[PDB]
C-alpha cells in the first residue's frame, strides 16, 4: 500500500536527458532547449502561432535596420533578489561570442561589429568584447550591425539573447548544474533531492516574481525522460502521461482509435532534403544539373507521405517550410517538383547524351534514427523510374556520418534538413545556399543569389523583404542544389486530466498554459 | 506355504531368445537356499524380476511371483514400494558400480533405514549397521566417499544397506567375493544368527560351492535358464545325479628376475573433521620383493590390505610416495620417458579387480578385445579378426556376443572379456587382480588351464592377487602376505601352508570351508 | 586447493592490464571523430573544433591518452564524459539496478528450465517433452521485441497487475516481470541441457540400488539422478550471468529502466572513449570472477575432480 | 565426436529405420532444394516493389500478401533461404568444431594449455559483438556471407568452449582412461578415441540452439551496415523491418518467423537422432 503517491497537480510531460549543461549559449538540441525556454526570459518573446513581441524591452528602436537603441524595463529580477539590468545581456552575448569559451551557438553573433576580433584565433587578436554592443546606462544599450538586416528584431526571442545573473561568469561550470534565470519557471525548491535527477526528471514549479507574457496556469511541469517513444505511448494509455508531444511512427493509425478527440495536429517549421556534392561524378556542371533535375520528378512525395509517414509530412512546393511567414505554394517555375516519369527519363537521356551513367546511387543515412522506411521508398522509385540500380546505406555510428559529411570525405548522396530556430524565411535558406557557409553541404556557388539574398535584408519593410525571398528562390528552382522532399506536421496528445494543449511554431506543446485541474 | 514362491518365471530382453526359461523355486520363511550354476545362466535376471529392478529393455513375460501371499508380479509400484524396503533386502554384485560417487557413505546408509524419525540417532544407528557389517573402524569409514574405499569394504557398505530396514528375506547377490576368508566368516555367522531369533530368509546366490554345503539348507542348480536340480544340499553337492551337477561338483578346486621392488610406500592425505584438518592413510608400508622370471607369485591378505595400491604402483599407473620399481634393470617405471613407454607397455599389462569400469561403454566386445592388436600394429585387417576370434573362443565365450556392449553382458562375461583383451598381445607380465572370482568352478578351471599352458609354452611370469586359497595353493609358486600395508611373511607355497610361522598366516589358513 | 586459487588469483592481474590495453584500442579505433559530434546535427565553427579538441585533449599521440586514461584510475577519476559530468557517478547511477535485474532473470531461468528439464529428460519422447521443445524453438524465433511489447501490453494495461514502466523505482518486486522476459531467450540453452544430461544419467547401477532401498520416487529423482547431472547447465548459468548484464538493451527499452546497455550504446554512437573502456573491463572483471567461482563449484559438485 | 569406427555400416543401419531420423533428413532435404533453386517455386523478383500495393493481403496474385515497400512476401520468403540457411549452417559448424575442440584440449591436459584458452577465453566472452563488429568492417572493401559468418563464429565460440571443457572434466577421471594408459595410448589418441565420444551431447544440444541465435543476430548485424548488404534477402532482416507493423493489426511478421522455426526444428530433431545413435537402448 505504501508509495503510489499521485501528482494531481503537476503536469507530467515527457522528455529526454539534455546532452549538456544547462546553460543559453550551449545547448543546441530541442531536449535542453524546452527546458532552458521554460526557465529564461529574454528581450522578446513568441506566442504559439510565432509573432515576436517585447517582453524585457520597452522599446527597440532604429531607422536604417543597421543601428538599434535598446531600453530595458525596470523592475526585473533574477530568483536570486538580483536585477537584470543592460550588463546582464552584454555580458553574456561577449560570453557567448568569444571564441576561448568554445560555445555552441558562437555564429549566432555573427552580424554584429566586432565579432571577428572576438571569434578569430586567441591571443592573434586582442579585445575579448565585440565593438558593436555598447552600454549606455544600466538600462540601455546600442548594437551596430555589419549590414542592414530586416531579421535581427526578429531573432531577439531565440534562446541564445537571453542574460545571466552576475554571480553566474565567476564559476560557469556550477551554473550550468543549478542555472538561475528570470522566467516563468523556476527548478522545483528541492528538499527531497535534486531538482534534476540524471537521465531520470526534471521538476520545475512556478515562479512568483515573473509578470510577463507567458504567464503560467499550471503548479508545475515533470519532464519524465524517456527512451523508445512506444513506451511512452503506453504510459500514455495507461493514464501515467499527461501529454505525448509526438505519436510512435507504429502508432500512426490507431492513434485515432486509442486517443480519439484527446489528439490535434499543426505544421511546425521543419524540413527534409537529399543532398548530392557536386563533387560525386556525373554530378557536377550541367551534366550534374540536369541528374538533380531529373531525380526530383522520380519521387511520389504525395504518395509517401501518406503510405510511409500516414498524414505526418507534407509535400515540399520550395525549399522552406509552410509554417512559415510569407510561403507562397504557387510559386511560377515549382512544377519542377511534381513527380513526372516522362521528364525523369527524359532529362536523364539529356544528361547521358553528355556522359553516360556508370556505377551505384547510394542514399546514406544513420542507422536507428527512423529513416530505413523513406529512404528504402525514395531510393525504390527512383529505381523504378529510371533505370539506375539506387540503394540505401546505413551508418553504424552518428560520428563517422557526421564525420564524412563535415570533412567533405564523403562519396555518395545523403539525408539531410533543416530545423529553425525563429520563425523566418531567410533563416532556412542564408545558413546552407550562400557561398562558404557552414551547412553548405554540397559545395553549391552562386553569386547571383548571394547578391539577391543580400537584398532582401536591406528591405525597407518585412512584407516586401517576402517578395524578394520568393524571387530569389526561382534561382533555386533552375539549379537545384538539393532535392526537398517534405513539412513536418505535429501530432500531440493528452489525457483526460490536461485541458488546453496546442501545437506552436516549431511543433513543441504550449507549456505555460496547459490547463490541469 | 512358502514366503516366496517363483513358478514358471520367464524373461525377455527385448526380442531375443529368453534369457531365463521357467525357473521355479520356494524360500521358507526360516532358511537358507543356494542357487549355483554356469555363468550366464540368469541367476541375476531372476533376483532382478522379482524385485521389479530389470534392465531398460527386459520384462517377464509368461510367469509369476507370489510373496507372503500376495502375487506380485504386475508391478502396482506401490505395491512394490511398500515391500522393497521393508520386506525385501537386496545386495548387488558389482561393489564398484552400485553406490553413488558423490554422497559420502554414510549418508548413504542413514537413507536406507526409514519408517522412523530417530532425530540424530539415525547417524548413531548408521555407525552400528557399518559395525555390523564388518568394517574395523566405522566412524571413519562412514566420513569417506567411495572412492576412498577398498574394494571390499564397498562391499560391506552394500551389505549394511541391504540389512537396514529388518528385511525378511534378503536377496544377496555374491556378496562374498571381495573379503578373504574371515571378513567372510563374520558376515556369514551374522546373517546366520539373522536367520533365527527373527526369522530372516536368505536366497544366496553364489560361485563357491564348498560355503553353500556348510551354510545353505536347500540348493538350486542353473543352467541355460533351466533349474537342472533342486533338493537337500549335501544329497546334491555330495550325491548328485544329473550329468552337468555331477561335472560340476567333481571339478572343483582341492583343499633372471625381472621385478625388483624395493622399499615402496604409499601415502593418502585425508580430510577427516574440518576441510582443512589433514590426516595421513599409509595404504603400502615399505614393502620389497622380487620376481623370479617365468614363476607365479601370489599376494593373499585382509580387506583394505593395499594390495590393489601396490598393483596399480607396479604398473606404473600410480606414483610411489618412496621406493622403486625397478623393471627389467633397464626401465625404472617410476620414470620411463617418452621413449621406453610403449616398449614397457606391450611387455606389462594389468587386469583391473572389477572389470566392468574399464571398459568403455561405447565399444562393443570386438573393438575392446582387439584395441591392443591395433595399437601395436600386429596384423592388417583380417589377421586382426581371425586372432579376436580365437581369443573369444579361448575363453570360453560364444561367438554370438561380438557386437554387445557391456551394459548388456552377464557379470561373469566382462572379466573374461577383460581377461582376453589383456591376453591379446601375450605380455610377458600379467598382473592379475582377483580376476577369477566372478567365474563358476568348471568355467575358472578352462581359465587357469589357459594360462598354464600359456606359462608352459612361452614363459609369461604372473603376479596374482585373489582372496580364494583352494586356488591360489593350486596355481601358486610364492605366496606373500599383506596385513596393513606390511609384508607379514614371504615364502614358498608349502613352508606357508604347511608350516606357517605367523600367527596371523595360521588363523588366516584355518578359515576355509 | 590454496595454490591453484592462489595462481588463479595472482594471474588475473597481467591478464587484466592487457585487456584495458586492447580494449582502449579497439575503442580508439572507431572511424568517426567525436568532436564532430560534439554539436549534433549542426556544424561547429573551425575555431571552437579547435578549443574543443584541445580541452579533451583529443590531439595527444595515442599511448599518451592511454597513460593519462590508466594512471589516473588510481584516484578513482575514470574520466569526464563530454556532457560533463564525472565516469563514476554515471557507473555508480547505471550499474545496480543491472545487478538487482541480472540476477532476477538468472534465478527465474534456473528455477524454470532445471524443472521442466528434469521432467522432459525422465519422460522423454512424449507429449510433455515435444511441448517444451517447441515452446523453446517458438521462444527462438518470435523476436524480444514482440515479446516484451505483448507482455508489457496484457499485464500492464489490460490487467493492471504490474507496472508499465519501473524508472526510478526499481523495487526486487516491480523488476519482476523484466526479469521473466529477459530471461527468456536463456530458456531452450537451461532445457536442452538439462534434458540430456538427465536422460544419460537416469540409468546408473546405483539408482536401482537407491530403488531398491524403497525410496519414493520424486526422492530417488531428485537426490540421485539430478544431484549427479548439474555440471554443464551450472556451466552455463555462470557463463550467462555475464551476459545478462551488458546485453539486456531492449529489455530496458520496453520498461523504463536506465541500465548499462543504453549508457553503451549511447557512449558508442558519440564515440566517447573512457566510458566504453570502463564498462567493458568491468564485464572482463565480472567474467573472469565468475568463471573462478565456476571451476571451484566444479570441485564442490565432484569430489574426484581436483585440480593441481 | 573423433572415433565411432568399428560399425558405421550397423549404426548406419540401426539410424536407417528410425522415423524421427527419417522425417528430419526429408525435411532437411527439402529446406535445401529450397535454398539450392529458388527458380522453381516462384517467377517474381524479390527485389521488385510495386508501392501502388503497400499492404494487401493474401490472394490468387500474391500468396503471402505485400508488404510496407510492396514486395511480394512469398518470393521473399522463398529467396530468403539461401541468405540465412548458409549464415546459420556454416556459423554453426565454425562454432561447433572450433569451440569444441579448443575446450576439449583445455579440459584433458590443464596445465597450461588450459590457463592460456581460459584466459582468452574470458576476455573473448567480455567484449561486445557490435563494437568489434563496427571496427573491424572499416577493412573490409565488400561484405558477404563469408564476413557474416566469419565474425559470428569469431565472437561465439567460447561458450561452446567453455561446455566442452566443463564436458571433458567429468569423464578425465574414468577407468577406461587409465585402461586406454595402460593398453600404451598416448594422451592425444586417448583424447579422441575415447574422451570425445563419451562427452558430446551436452555440445550438440547447444549448437542445436546456437544455429537459430545465429539466423536471428545476423539481422541485428545487418541493419546497421556492418554486415550482409541490402540487397540480400534474408529471414530475420523481414522479421526486423515487419515488427512495427504489429500494432496496427497485420501478421506479416510471421512468414518468415515460421521458415525459420521449422528450420531450427528440423536440425533440433536431426541432432537429436544423431545423439541417440551413441547410446542406443
Ligand atoms: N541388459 C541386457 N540386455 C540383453 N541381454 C542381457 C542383459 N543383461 C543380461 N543379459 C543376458 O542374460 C543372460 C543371463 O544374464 P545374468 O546376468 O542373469 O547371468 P548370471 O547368472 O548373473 O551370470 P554370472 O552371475 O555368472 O555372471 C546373459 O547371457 C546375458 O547375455
Ligand atoms: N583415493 C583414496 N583416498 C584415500 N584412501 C584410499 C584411496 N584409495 C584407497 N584408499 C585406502 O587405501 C587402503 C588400501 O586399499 P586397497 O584398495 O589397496 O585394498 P585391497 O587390498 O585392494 O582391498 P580388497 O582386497 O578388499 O580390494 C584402503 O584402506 C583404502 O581405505
Ligand atoms: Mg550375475
Ligand atoms: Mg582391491
Amino acid at each position: 500500500c505504501g508509495g503510489g503517491v499521485l501528482s494531481p497537480d503537476v503536469v507530467l510531460v515527457n522528455g529526454g536527458e539534455p546532452p549538456n549543461p544547462l546553460i543559453p549559449t550551449g545547448t543546441n538540441d530541442s531536449n535542453g532547449g524546452r527546458i532552458i525556454d521554460r526557465l529564461f526570459a529574454g528581450l522578446m518573446s513568441y506566442d504559439a502561432v510565432g509573432k515576436p513581441s517585447l517582453e524585457v524591452a520597452q522599446s527597440i528602436e532604429s531607422a536604417d535596420n543597421v543601428n538599434y537603441r535598446i531600453t530595458v524595463k525596470p523592475g526585473w529580477k533574477f530568483t536570486d533578489g538580483s536585477p537584470v539590468t543592460a550588463h546582464s545581456f552584454v555580458d553574456a552575448w561577449n560570453y557567448g561570442a568569444l571564441s576561448t569559451n568554445a560555445q555552441l551557438q558562437q555564429h549566432f553573433f555573427s552580424p554584429i561589429e566586432g565579432f571577428d576580433d572576438v571569434a578569430g584565433a586567441p591571443g592573434d587578436k586582442s579585445r575579448t568584447t565585440m565593438s558593436g554592443l555598447r552600454v549606455v546606462n544600466d538600462l540601455e544599450f546600442t548594437v551596430r550591425l555589419k549590414a542592414p538586416t530586416i531579421d535581427f528584431t526578429l531573432r531577439l526571442g531565440h534562446s541564445s539573447f537571453y542574460p545571466l545573473p552576475d554571480s553566474a561568469f565567476r564559476d560557469m561550470a556550477a551554473f550550468g548544474r543549478n542555472p538561475i534565470g528570470n522566467g516563468p519557471y523556476k527548478l522545483a525548491d528541492g528538499p527531497a533531492g535534486p531538482a534534476w535527477e540524471h537521465n531520470v526528471r526534471i521538476d520545475l514549479v512556478p515562479n512568483p516574481d515573473y509578470h510577463g507574457n507567458r504567464k503560467p496556469r499550471n503548479k508545475g511541469l515533470r519532464f519524465e525522460f524517456y527512451a523508445n517513444l512506444d513506451t511512452a505511448y503506453a504510459d500514455l494509455l495507461s493514464g501515467n502521461l499527461d501529454v505525448l508531444d509526438t505519436i510512435p511512427p507504429s502508432a500512426l493509425t490507431v492513434y485515432q482509435r486509442d486517443l480519439g478527440d484527446h489528439a490535434t495536429s499543426g505544421p511546425a517549421a521543419i524540413n527534409q532534403t537529399l543532398d548530392t556534392p557536386l563533387r560525386l561524378p556525373h554530378f557536377g556542371g550541367e551534366e550534374g544539373r540536369l541528374r538533380r533535375l531529373a531525380l526530383s520528378a522520380a519521387i511520389n512525395r504525395p504518395q509517401i507521405c501518406q503510405q510511409i509517414f500516414a498524414g505526418t509530412r507534407s509535400p515540399a512546393r520550395d525549399f522552406t517550410a509552410r509554417s512559415l511567414p510569407g510561403f507562397d505554394p504557387n510559386l511560377p517555375g515549382n512544377e519542377v517538383l511534381d513527380y513526372d516519369p516522362q521528364r525523369a527519363r527524359r532529362l536523364w537521356a539529356q544528361a547521358d547524351a553528355i556522359s553516360p551513367w556508370s556505377g551505384r546511387y547510394a542514399i546514406a543515412y544513420n542507422a536507428d534514427a527512423g529513416h530505413r522506411d523513406w529512404v528504402d521508398a525514395v531510393a525504390n522509385s527512383i529505381k523504378n523510374v529510371l533505370g539506375i540500380d539506387a540503394v540505401a546505406a546505413p551508418q553504424p555510428t552518428f560520428a563517422g556520418f557526421r564525420t564524412q559529411i563535415t570533412n567533405r570525405a564523403i562519396d555518395s548522396a545523403f539525408r539531410a534538413g533543416w530545423r529553425g530556430d525563429y520563425p523566418s524565411m531567410i533563416e532556412f535558406l542564408a545558413p546552407l545556399f550562400t557561398a562558404g557557409a557552414g551547412s553548405n553541404d554540397v559545395g553549391y556557388i552562386n553569386p547571383e543569389f548571394d547578391a539577391a539574398l543580400a537584398a532582401a535584408e536591406a528591405a525597407p519593410t518585412l512584407t516586401e523583404s517576402h517578395e524578394l525571398v520568393n524571387d530569389a528562390q526561382r534561382i533555386l528552382f533552375h539549379d537545384m542544389p538539393v532535392v526537398p522532399l517534405w513539412d513536418y506536421i505535429s501530432v500531440v496528445g493528452w489525457s483526460s486530466q490536461v485541458s488546453n494543449v496546442t501545437v506552436t511554431w516549431n511543433g513543441l506543446p504550449d507549456y505555460e498554459n496547459i490547463v490541469k485541474a | 506355504a512358502p514366503l516366496l514362491s517363483v513358478e514358471g518365471l520367464e524373461v525377455t530382453f527385448g526380442t531375443d531368445a529368453p534369457a531365463v526359461c521357467g525357473v521355479d523355486l520356494a524360500v521358507r520363511s526360516g532358511q537358507t537356499v543356494a542357487v549355483v550354476g554356469e555363468s550366464g545362466s540368469g541367476k541375476s535376471t531372476t533376483a532382478a524380476a522379482i524385485l521389479g529392478l530389470l534392465p531398460a529393455g527386459g520384462r517377464i513375460t509368461a510367469g509369476r511371483v507370489v510373496f507372503d501371499g500376495r502375487d506380485i508380479t504386475g508391478a502396482d509400484a506401490k505395491r512394490l514400494r511398500s515391500i522393497r524396503g521393508r520386506e525385501i533386502g537386496y545386495v548387488p554384485q558389482d561393489p564398484m558400480t552400485n553406490l553413488n560417487p558423490v554422497w559420502k557413505v554414510g549418508f548413504q546408509v542413514t537413507e536406507a533405514l526409514r519408517a522412523n524419525t530417530d532425530g540424530r540417532a539415525a547417524r548413531r544407528r548408521a555407525v552400528e549397521l557399518l559395525a555390523e557389517a564388518g568394517l574395523p573402524d566405522p566412524a571413519k569409514q562412514a566420513g569417506r566417499y567411495p572412492h576412498q574405499l577398498s574394494g571390499g569394504m564397498c562391499q560391506r557398505a552394500l551389505i549394511a544397506i541391504g540389512l537396514a530396514g529388518r528385511p525378511r528375506l534378503l536377496i544377496a547377490d555374491q556378496p562374498t567375493s571381495a573379503l578373504d576368508v574371515t571378513v567372510q566368516r563374520q558376515v556369514l555367522d551374522h546373517l546366520q544368527g539373522l536367520t533365527d531369533e527373527l526369522g530372516t530368509a536368505l536366497l544366496l546366490i553364489t560361485h563357491d560351492l564348498a560355503l553353500a554345503a556348510q551354510r545353505a539348507e536347500a540348493v538350486v542348480v542353473v543352467r541355460r535358464g533351466v533349474v537342472v536340480e533342486s533338493g537337500a544340499a549335501q544329497s546334491i553337492l555330495q550325491s548328485p545325479q544329473h550329468e552337468y551337477t555331477r561335472r560340476l561338483v567333481a571339478a572343483a578346486p582341492s583343499l633372471g628376475d625381472i621385478l625388483v621392488v624395493s622399499e615402496l610406500t604409499k601415502i593418502y592425505r585425508e580430510s577427516r573433521g574440518a576441510p582443512w584438518r589433514r590426516v595421513e592413510s599409509r595404504a603400502v608400508d615399505g614393502v620389497s620383493f622380487r620376481l623370479p622370471r617365468a614363476s607365479t607369485l601370489a599376494i593373499v591378505g585382509e580387506s583394505g590390505s593395499g594390495k590393489s595400491t601396490l598393483a596399480r604402483m607396479v604398473l606404473g599407473l600410480l606414483q610411489p610416495t618412496s621406493g622403486t620399481v625397478v623393471f627389467d634393470g633397464t626401465y625404472d617405471v617410476g620414470a620411463l620417458a617418452r621413449d621406453q613407454v610403449l616398449a614397457f607397455r606391450r611387455r606389462v599389462q594389468p587386469v583391473f579387480q572389477n572389470p566392468y569400469s574399464s571398459l568403455d561403454p561405447m565399444y562393443s566386445v570386438f573393438r575392446a578385445i582387439e584395441e591392443p592388436l591395433r595399437v601395436h600394429h600386429v596384423g592388417d585387417r583380417r589377421q586382426r579378426q581371425r586372432a579376436v576370434r580365437e581369443l573369444v573362443d579361448q575363453v570360453a565365450l560364444p561367438s554370438s556376443i561380438l557386437g554387445r556392449r557391456p551394459r548388456e553382458l552377464s557379470g561373469g562375461q566382462r572379466q573374461r572379456v577383460a581377461i582376453a583383451r589383456a591376453l591379446a598381445l601375450r605380455p610377458e607380465v600379467l598382473v592379475c587382480d582377483q580376476a577369477v572370482s566372478a567365474l563358476d568352478v568348471l568355467v575358472q578351471a578352462q581359465i587357469l588351464d589357459l594360462l598354464a599352458d600359456l606359462q608352459a609354452d612361452l614363459g609369461l611370469t604372473y603376479l596374482f592377487i585373489s582372496h580364494d586359497l583352494a586356488v591360489i595353493r593350486q596355481i601358486a609358486d610364492d605366496v606373500l602376505v599383506m596385513r596393513a600395508g606390511r609384508v607379514v611373511e614371504h615364502a614358498s607355497t608349502e613352508e606357508v601352508f604347511s608350516r606357517p610361522r605367523h600367527e596371523y598366516t595360521r588363523q588366516l589358513l584355518q578359515a576355509i570351508p | 586447493m590454496g595454490w591453484y586459487v592462489a595462481r588463479r588469483v595472482a594471474v588475473m592481474v597481467p591478464v587484466f592490464l592487457g585487456a584495458t590495453l586492447l580494449i582502449y584500442g579497439m575503442v580508439f579505433l572507431l572511424p568517426g571523430d567525436p568532436v564532430a559530434a560534439l554539436a549534433g546535427d549542426r556544424p561547429l565553427t573551425p575555431a571552437v573544433a579547435a578549443q574543443l579538441r584541445s580541452h579533451y585533449h583529443l590531439d595527444d599521440p595515442f599511448l599518451v591518452q592511454y597513460l593519462r586514461y590508466l594512471g589516473g584510475i588510481l584516484h578513482g577519476d575514470l574520466g569526464r564524459a563530454y556532457s560533463g559530468l564525472p565516469v563514476s557517478a554515471v557507473l555508480a547511477h547505471a550499474f545496480p539496478v543491472t545487478i538487482r535485474l541480472a540476477l532476477i532473470a538468472l534465478a527465474v531461468e534456473a528455477v524454470l528450465g532445471i524443472g521442466f528439464g528434469v521432467i522432459a529428460g525422465l519422460r522423454q519422447g512424449g507429449i510433455f517433452d515435444s511441448a517444451v521443445l517447441v515452446t523453446g524453438l517458438v521462444i527462438i524465433a518470435i523476436p524480444i521485441f514482440v515479446l516484451g511489447f505483448l507482455a508489457q501490453f496484457l499485464f500492464g494495461v489490460q490487467l493492471e497487475i504490474a507496472p508499465v514502466t519501473v524508472g526510478e523505482r526499481a523495487s526486487v518486486g516491480r523488476l519482476l516481470l523484466p526479469g521473466i522476459v529477459l530471461g527468456a531467450m536463456s530458456f531452450a540453452y537451461v532445457v536442452r541441457l538439462t534434458r540430456s544430461a538427465v536422460a544419460a544419467n537416469a540409468h546408473a547401477d546405483y539408482v536401482r540400488t537407491a530403488t531398491a532401498k524403497g525410496l519414493s520416487r520424486p526422492r530417488v529423482v531428485t537426490v540421485h539422478i539430478l544431484r549427479n547431472s548439474l555440471i554443464p547447465v551450472v556451466t552455463f548459468l555462470g557463463a550467462d550471468l555475464g551476459a545478462l548484464m551488458g546485453g539486456a538493451i531492449v529489455t530496458e527499452g520496453i520498461f523504463n529502466i536506465h541500465g548499462v546497455g543504453g549508457v553503451l550504446y549511447q557512449a558508442v554512437t558519440r564515440q566517447e572513449t573512457p566510458t566504453v573502456v570502463s564498462i567493458v573491463t568491468v564485464l572482463v572483471l565480472i567474467y573472469l570472477i565468475t568463471n573462478l567461482l565456476v571451476d571451484l563449484l566444479y570441485a564442490a559438485l565432484d569430489p574426484r575432480i581436483r585440480y593441481g | 565426436m573423433a572415433e565411432h569406427t568399428g560399425f558405421w555400416l550397423d549404426a548406419w543401419r540401426g539410424l536407417r529405420r528410425r522415423p524421427k531420423f527419417v522425417i528430419a533428413a526429408a525435411l532437411i532435404l527439402l529446406i535445401l532444394v529450397v535454398a539450392a533453386f529458388p527458380s522453381l517455386f516462384t517467377a517474381a523478383d524479390p527485389t521488385y516493389a510495386d508501392p501502388s500495393q503497400s499492404m494487401l493481403a493474401p490472394s490468387a496474385a500474391h500468396w503471402f500478401g505485400t508488404d510496407l515497400q510492396g514486395h511480394d512476401i512469398y518470393s521473399r520468403t522463398v529467396y530468403g533461404a539461401r541468405a540465412s540457411v548458409t549464415v546459420g549452417l556454416g556459423a554453426t559448424l565454425a562454432v561447433f568444431v572450433v569451440g569444441g575442440a579448443l575446450g576439449a584440449l583445455a579440459g584433458f591436459y590443464g596445465s597450461w594449455i588450459d590457463a592460456v584458452v581460459s584466459r582468452v577465453t574470458d576476455v573473448f566472452l567480455g567484449l561486445p559483438l557490435l563494437l568489434a563488429a563496427i571496427v573491424l568492417m572499416q577493412v573490409m572493401h565488400h561484405r558477404t556471407v563469408w564476413t557474416v559468418i566469419a565474425i559470428l563464429a569469431l565472437f561465439g565460440w567460447p561458450q561452446v568452449a567453455r561446455i566442452a571443457r566443463g564436458a571433458v572434466l567429468e569423464v578425465r577421471a574414468s577407468d577406461y582412461v587409465l585402461a586406454a594408459k595402460a593398453l600404451g595410448l598416448n594422451r592425444f589418441q586417448i583424447l579422441l578415441r575415447h574422451a570425445l565420444p563419451n562427452a558430446v551431447g551436452p555440445v550438440i544440444a547447444v549448437a542445436t540452439v546456437a544455429l537459430g541465435i545465429f539466423i536471428v543476430t545476423e539481422a541485428t548485424l545487418s541493419y546497421l551496415g556492418v554486415g550482409l548488404p541490402t540487397s540480400v534477402v534474408s529471414w530475420g532482416g523481414d522479421i526486423n523491418v515487419a515488427q512495427t507493423r504489429l500494432r496496427s493489426g497485420s501478421p506479416i511478421l510471421f512468414y518468415p518467423a515460421g521458415a525459420l522455426a521449422i528450420t531450427v526444428l528440423a536440425f533440433m530433431m536431426m541432432g537429436d537422432a544423431l545423439r541417440d545413435a551413441l547410446d542406443p537402448a
